[PDB]
């Protein structure tokens, strides 16, 4: 039943005042994009930054298994849009937040289905 | 003048035609840094300006384009330049990257090891190299042509670059190779391009535009590197981030360039003219298969 829980350890580290993971790769872009969460090319709007997806993935960055039957990564090879106000910690934002399955915006930061 | 609004500066044709002796490179602004946009890494800015300049050339851009990127890792353990290449290239382009040291990447496939260990079954439409040996810093002797990964790159281009394909290979004052300049004469056109964000370095990308697979021009690489250094020594380039601010026309144009199989026998003047204009790629269009040689010992 044992398994390393990287997601919780990072949340715990942040909660106790640890410095967020750095060197997430921020892209140059127009900031006039759709603002959707995870995209094939940078889609940041005026309120967001776009990052190379692999560099913002806890599992890729920590060199550990991705948590799901086949070790698939949601972020690598893609671009992730992070609200500017959270762009100091892209890894934590992607860990803690969910993409709307319908409009592809972040739940709570763009998705307006509810 | 308007230079500071360009992504960088290409070596002017008249400098390529000189016969200079090699001298020490002494840049007016050596050591100075550009002011980058907030939170942007130097390597993101540098690759963005390289791709901006490549947008001005007649690159062949087939469907299912294939790009390989050497020297893609950083001391940060991520691949900023690969992230830029993936942003620039058409969606669906197969991008393979590689470096001596482990790193995390957005490429479709990554090989870790000395470049000399890398083999590929297929040919490539674009080869990018940012390889640079830290030890090039330990300058004792006269600055002579370097071997190491440049020997590999020269062979890799001649064996694995599709006709019509292009390359951009990073050099500096001391990290350079005479045979690589010689091989620039096997392309329809070539230059040495300096990014505006890194204008205070002797770094340049040696760009070979549309590979012809045979010499169009006989270049002496010792002389050409001396010519490059003379140009750098006599033409200060103002550091500039200006071009990073306008990304509206950044993505490489999807030209849908034709890909054909042709044997040795069938490359005539007609074909050479299409290759020369960025209108044709010649290579097989089979699966992309790569590997890295592993030495086993104990
Ligand atoms: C051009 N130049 C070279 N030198 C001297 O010659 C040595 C070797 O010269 P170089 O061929 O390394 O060229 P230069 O110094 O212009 O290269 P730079 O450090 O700008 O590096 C260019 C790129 O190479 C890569 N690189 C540099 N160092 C490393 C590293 N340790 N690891 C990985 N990549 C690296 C990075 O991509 C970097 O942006 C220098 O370390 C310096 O003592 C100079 N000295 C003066 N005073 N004025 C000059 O203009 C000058
Ligand atoms: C300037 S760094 C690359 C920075 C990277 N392009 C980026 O996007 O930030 C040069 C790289 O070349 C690699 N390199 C040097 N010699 C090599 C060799 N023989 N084989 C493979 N990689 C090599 C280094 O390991 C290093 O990560
Ligand atoms: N392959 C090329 N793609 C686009 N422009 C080129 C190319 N080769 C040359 N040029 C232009 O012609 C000059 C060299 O002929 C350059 O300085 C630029 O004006
Ligand atoms: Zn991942
Ligand atoms: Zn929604």
């Amino acid at each position: 039943a044992f398994a390393v829980d990287a997601a919780k350890a990072y949340k715990d580290y942040l909660a106790s005042g640890g410095q967020p993971i750095t060197n997430c790769v921020k892209m140059l872009c127009t900031h006039t994009g759709t603002g959707q969460a995870i995209t094939v090319t940078p889609e940041a709007n005026m309120d967001q930054e776009s990052f190379g997806g692999a560099s913002c993935c806890l599992y890729c960055r920590c060199h550990i298994d991705h948590p799901n039957p086949k070790g698939f990564c949601d972020l690598k090879g893609k671009y992730v849009q992070i609200p500017t106000t959270c762009a100091n910690d892209p890894v934590g934002f992607t860990l803690k937040n969910t993409v709307c399955t319908v409009c592809g915006m972040w739940k709570g930061y763009g998705c307006s289905c509810d | 003048s308007s230079q500071a609004w360009q992504p960088g500066v290409a070596m002017p044709n008249l400098y390529k035609m000189q016969r200079m002796l090699l001298e020490k490179c002494d840049l007016q602004n050596y050591g100075d840094s550009a002011t980058l946009p907030k939170g942007i890494m130097m390597n993101v800015a540098k690759y963005t300006q390289l791709c901006q300049y490549l947008n001005t050339l007649t690159l062949a851009v087939p469907y299912n384009m294939r790009v390989i990127h050497f020297g893609a890792g950083s001391d940060k353990g991520v691949a900023p330049g690969t992230a830029v290449l993936r942003q620039w290239l058409p969606t669906g382009t197969l991008l393979v990257d590689s470096d001596l040291n482990d790193f995390v990447s957005d490429a479709d496939s990554t090989l870790i090891g000395d470049c000399a260990t890398v083999h590929t079954a297929n040919k490539w439409d674009l080869i990018i190299s940012d390889m640079y040996d830290p030890k090039t810093k330990n300058v004792t002797k006269e600055n002579d042509s370097k071997e190491g990964f440049f020997t590999y790159i020269c062979g890799f281009i001649q064996q694995k670059l599709a006709l019509g394909g292009s390359v951009a290979i990073k050099i500096t004052e001391h990290s350079w190779n005479a045979d690589l300049y010689k091989l620039m004469g096997h392309f329809a056109w070539w230059t040495a391009f300096v990014t505006n964000v890194n204008a205070s370095s002797s770094e340049a990308f040696l760009i070979g535009c549309n590979y012809l697979g045979k010499p169009r021009e006989q270049i002496d690489g010792y002389v050409m590197h001396a010519n490059y250094i003379f140009w750098r020594n006599t033409n200060p380039i103002q550091l500039s981030s200006y071009s990073l601010f306008d990304m509206s026309k950044f993505p490489l144009k999807l030209r849908g360039t034709a890909v054909m199989s042709l044997k040795e026998g069938q490359i005539n003047d007609m074909i050479l003219s299409l290759l020369s204009k960025g209108r044709l790629i010649i290579r097989e269009n089979n699966r992309v298969v790569i590997s890295s040689d592993v030495l086993v010992n104990n």
